[PDB]
């Protein structure tokens, strides 16, 4: 799933 | 920005960028932090009246590594969730680009200590996805200002592709790398390259032997080989060029400035394997 510097 | 100071165990450090704290701790300035639960605390006497009631002296998890005064807790984001959002929160005083601070279950915490009388005293981290469709190795890595410049942050990488290279699958940063990390990263596949050459003198190594015994990805030890000048190309693809004296010197230096802050294989408790 997407990583903890993932744009949001 | 906000907090902009932090009390944390024998030091006050200065924070470099803006944590999502909760709202009454959002617009504190300072905030005052157990060394070994990660409690956010508005005053010194609160954080003196926990002291007295906190029961632990290292991370709830663990001990996957330990050698001499070093330690590797391996914290489950899905078990010790408290614990690895505030690890978070504390984190992202230090990391502009992180991103995740609530969601922690599907990640995996990797907290370094350097250990004493008084205690097993949080370094740094590195969290990693548990299942990674990128293959990323390491999501995010952080070694508090205090320690910074010690060899941990190379410790922790070192660790990093030890797990990704005993689980059989080459891996890489999560991105973007931050100024530190570039460099960081950089030095240590460069180092890790010049000693695998020195070490491999009656092989004339591939790019794909490299990657397989250093877990290096392709495009990371390919940029590294440009970088050491390495690198030339006749027709179809990249030849390896050995620039001998760079390799030669490199061990020279390494066998003087000895590493004392090293990855130990056989200090791990538990080391990943594929399954059958
Ligand atoms: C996403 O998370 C990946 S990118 C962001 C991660 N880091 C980050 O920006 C957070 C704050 N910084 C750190 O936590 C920390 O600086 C690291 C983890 C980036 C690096 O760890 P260390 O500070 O412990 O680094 P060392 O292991 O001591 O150094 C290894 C080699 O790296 C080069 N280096 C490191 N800092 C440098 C500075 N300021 N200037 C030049 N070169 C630097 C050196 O080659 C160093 O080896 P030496 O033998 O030269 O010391
Ligand atoms: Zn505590």
């Amino acid at each position: 799933s997407t990583g903890g510097k993932a744009p949001r | 920005r906000c907090p902009s100071v932090i009390e944390f165990g024998k030091y006050e450090i200065h924070t470099w960028y803006s944590s999502p704290y909760p709202q009454e701790y959002s617009r504190l300035p300072k905030l005052y932090l157990c060394e070994f639960c990660l409690k956010y605390m508005k005053s010194r006497t609160i954080l003196q009246q926990h002291m007295k009631k906190c029961g632990w002296f290292h991370p709830p998890a663990n001990e996957i590594y330990r050698k001499n005064n070093i330690s590797v807790f391996e914290v489950d984001g899905n078990v010790s969730t408290i614990y690895c959002q505030n690890l978070c929160l504390l984190a992202k005083l230090f990391l502009d680009h992180k991103t995740l601070y609530y969601d922690v279950e599907p990640f995996l915490f990797y907290v370094l200590t350097q250990n004493d009388v008084k205690g097993c005293h949080l370094v740094g981290y590195f969290s990693k996805e548990k299942h990674c469709q990128q293959k990323y190795n390491v999501s995010c890595i952080m070694i508090l200002p205090q320690y910074q410049r010690k060899g941990y942050g190379r410790f922790l990488i070192d660790f990093s592709y030890l797990l990704s290279k005993r689980e059989g699958q080459a891996g890489s940063p999560e991105k973007p790398l931050s100024d530190l990390g570039r460099l960081s990263y950089m030095a240590y596949w460069k180092s890790v390259i010049l000693e695998c050459l020195y070490h491999q003198n009656d092989k004339q190594i591939s790019i794909k032997k490299l990657s397989k015994l250093t877990g290096i990805c392709p495009q990371d030890i390919t940029s590294t080989l440009h970088h050491l000048r390495m690198l030339d190309f006749r027709s179809d693809q990249f030849v390896i060029i050995r620039r001998e004296k760079l390799i030669q010197d490199h061990m020279a230096k390494l066998q003087l400035n000895l590493r004392p802050v090293d990855v130990d294989p056989e200090c791990l408790r538990w080391t990943p394997v594929i399954v059958s």
